[PDB]
């Protein structure tokens, strides 16, 4: 594998100092560099030079061989003014794990933990893991964590230190059957009177999939629909299907069925006409 | 993976904005060169800077009752916008070799910074079966 | 010459403030002392401040539908305060030389900027029918 | 008659330097000074120096007699920076004048007049008439104009300049009969059972004057009503006054009447109540 010249794993640079990394090799490639905001900054050549600098430049740096090996060190610029390095938003699924972005540019300090946004409590059940590197992981992430600010927090030389606010955003664990619903069990009119039938389908997330039937040979599809959706709370979405029927028919009459599956289950709903 | 992420909760925005100051100012990274460049150049890093502002947006308001608030359209518009970023998270591409130079810090006001959401909208609406393989360049 | 300018629309403030960003400066030429000194100190001089920053702050708002937005109820609250100018000009002593210096221009978040509407109502209430032999010394701060 | 050693009627003394009045009177007082705010400013000496004079300071200075006799002499001090003096609110009556106090400091300007502060167009029948000393008055006030904003304008050696906004608040000349409304005609019921009644007055301002009479041996008046007011409109006003009678008896029993007058007529509605 390729040699780095600083020959350690970690190496802690100062904000406005230079930065200068070597790697030699015969069969030398490019440099890589992971941003904050999963980007990668190359440089084909063997020393990167960096004057003055800047926090952002924290991060892993990567030597890369033509043969095919590779060869890191992490590089922490550290700046007094940036301790933690913000930026992108906190979403995690429900039931897995959700990174606080908030990676230090100081690794010589103590106390590195997750703490809510406004000094309050967090969460009983609430489980954290720290990691210089790349920030504080929240384990097994739950619904009742939707919008929970956190920040995280340091000590540094005695005296505390907080990163900018973490809106946690949680996608939910489709794990439920969805909710359908009709006003009315069974109507009629004479041809020619139009007619409209509203379903309602509930459910926590978008990724329901909804349809209305007219099952009287077969179950057969109509693709004559209004869709309407809401978001009626954090885990209460809301479709609003409407079956609506131009001059009615001897044609147009039997049962209709309102379906509408989750990768868990499905449900349905059917009314009764007859024209 | 992504479902139906946009609402008809993006039809209250008329209503937000006529509710909402037009000289209070909205804190939003603007993406240089998204009114000349196509969708896909700006679209994902737009939406992810939507959801921080939308998120900053409604910690300015209090949850008041039934009737239609800032504080609930607000965190509607929240919602879509939260659900794009994860609908653009699987159709990331694997990056090598991109770095130019992060959004800038721009304010604007709110009929601004809801036209700016609603041609997001409209420009992930087209992003699903369209033609984008143009190389995102300074043209 | 003065009737009943005070209406029940008062009561929209709590609403009002909660749709309103808490962080939105809404500009008030605050007279110095009015925390400590009597109502009828500065009654009269911030009655016209805030009429005059309630025209400005709905200028900030568009008429929407029905539906109680910002601008009706900021329309309204301006109704009231406009009355309390005319109010206040009726009761308004004859001077002779008095020149302090004007208010200074300060602004507040919509909260803070609602309770100085707010005891300016309040102080109006109770300024019909009251003693106002209190002097307007800024030393009497152990509140008076 | 006191003798102003400025013998002239208008003067324009420039910002910034020293401005001095004298008046000679054997029988001399004091001398007097309107503020664009209306204030007296005193002074009890014969020479009033005024030390780098204030734009402020314009205005109409009178030396008072002990016999009773006045002397008067208009100062301007004029100032490129602050052309107009602002400062107060825009009200006026309807069919009266509304005086847009917006005083210059510069006489020497040409065109003295009322733009509107967007620079739309001005109503067609709106006329003002421009005044140096006081400001552009507003002839014959409508309520078309109740929100109007207006800005006053002046050139100023070709250049234009502009004031900050007015925004004109009317009162309403009363001239209409109150309306006052009651949900029941009749109604009736046993002893003990509490009753309440809500009047509905409307009318174009706050003024209105509105009361509750018990009318059976004369029309007697009961302080134990209600009051709730809202401004609905620009000249919709409305005040529901609630009769409330706990535990009825046979004495609360017969006609009440809802009276309301306006400084123009006056209107009544009457209830029937017997128990
Ligand atoms: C519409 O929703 C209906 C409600 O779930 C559903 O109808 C029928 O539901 C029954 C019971 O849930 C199913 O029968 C099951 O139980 C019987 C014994 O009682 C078994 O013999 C079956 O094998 C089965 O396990 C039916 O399968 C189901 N369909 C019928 C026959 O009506 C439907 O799933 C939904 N659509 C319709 C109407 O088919
Ligand atoms: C309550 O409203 C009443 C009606 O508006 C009013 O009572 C009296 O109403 C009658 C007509 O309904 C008026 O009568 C006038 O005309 C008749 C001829 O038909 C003659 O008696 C006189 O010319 C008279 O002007 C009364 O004038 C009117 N009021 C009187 C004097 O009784 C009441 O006025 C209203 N309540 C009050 C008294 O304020
Ligand atoms: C929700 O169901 C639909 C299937 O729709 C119909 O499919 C029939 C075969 C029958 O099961 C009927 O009850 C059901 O309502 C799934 O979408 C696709 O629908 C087409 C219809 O032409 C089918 O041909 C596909 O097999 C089906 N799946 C595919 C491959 O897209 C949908 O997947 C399902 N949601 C889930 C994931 O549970
Ligand atoms: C508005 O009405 C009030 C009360 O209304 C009564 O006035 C009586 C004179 C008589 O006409 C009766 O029918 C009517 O209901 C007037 O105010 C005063 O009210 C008291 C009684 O509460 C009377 O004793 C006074 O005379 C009356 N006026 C005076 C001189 O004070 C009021 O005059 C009348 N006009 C307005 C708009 O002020």
């Amino acid at each position: 594998p390729p040699s780095i010249h600083p020959a350690q794993s970690e190496l802690i640079v100062e904000a406005g100092d230079t930065l200068s990394l070597t790697c030699i090799d015969p069969d030398f490639v490019r440099w890589t560099f992971k941003t904050y905001f999963n980007e990668m900054v190359e440089n084909k050549k063997n020393e990167w030079i960096q004057e003055k600098a800047e926090a952002t430049r924290t991060g892993t740096y990567t030597c890369s061989n033509s043969n095919g090996l590779t060869s890191s060190i992490y590089v922490f610029v550290r700046d007094p003014a940036k301790l933690f390095l913000v930026g992108l938003p906190l979403f995690g699924k429900e039931d897995s794990d959700a990174l606080v972005r908030c990676p230090l540019t100081d690794p010589q300090v103590s106390q590195y933990s997750l703490i809510e946004c406004d000094g309050k409590s967090l969460p009983t059940d609430l489980t954290f893991v720290p990691n210089p590197k790349a920030g504080i992981t929240i384990k097994n992430v739950k619904r009742a964590y939707h919008r929970l600010c956190v920040r995280c927090a340091a000590q540094r030389d005695g005296t505390w230190l907080h990163s900018d606010k973490f809106t946690l955003k949680v996608r939910e664990a489709i794990k439920a059957i969805p909710v359908v619903s009709v006003p009315e069990t069974s109507h009629l009119l004479k041809k020619g009177d139009t007619f409209t039938v509203v379903c309602t389908i509930k459910d926590v997330s978008t990724s329901v999939n909804s349809m209305w039937l007219k099952m009287n040979p077969q179950p057969q599809h109509i693709a004559q629909v209004k869709h309407n959706s809401w978001h009626r709370g954090d885990f209460n979405y809301e479709r609003q299907e409407t079956l609506t029927i131009s001059s009615a028919r001897v044609d147009d009459s039997g049962v209709f069925m309102c379906y509408a599956n989750n990768t868990f289950g499905s449900a349905n709903v059917t009314t009764t006409l007859k024209v | 993976i992504c479902g139906n992420p946009v609402t008809d909760n993006v039809k209250d925005i008329t209503k937000l904005v006529a509710n909402l100051p037009n000289d209070y100012m909205i804190t939003l990274n603007y993406v240089a060169g998204m009114d000349v460049l196509p969708s896909h150049c700006w679209l994902r890093d737009m939406v992810i800077q939507l959801s921080l502002s939308l998120t900053t947006l409604l910690d300015k308001f209090s949850n008041i009752s039934e009737g239609l608030s800032n504080y609930s359209i607000i965190d509607k518009l929240g919602k879509i916008v939260d659900d794009l970023v994860l609908c653009m998270e699987e159709n990331a591409p694997k990056n090598i070799k991109e770095s130019p130079k992060r959004p800038e810090t721009r304010s604007f006001t709110p009929e601004e910074f809801f036209s700016i959401f609603n041609r997001s909208i409209d420009a992930f609406k087209d992003f699903m079966v369209a033609s984008d393989t143009s190389d995102c360049v300074l043209s």
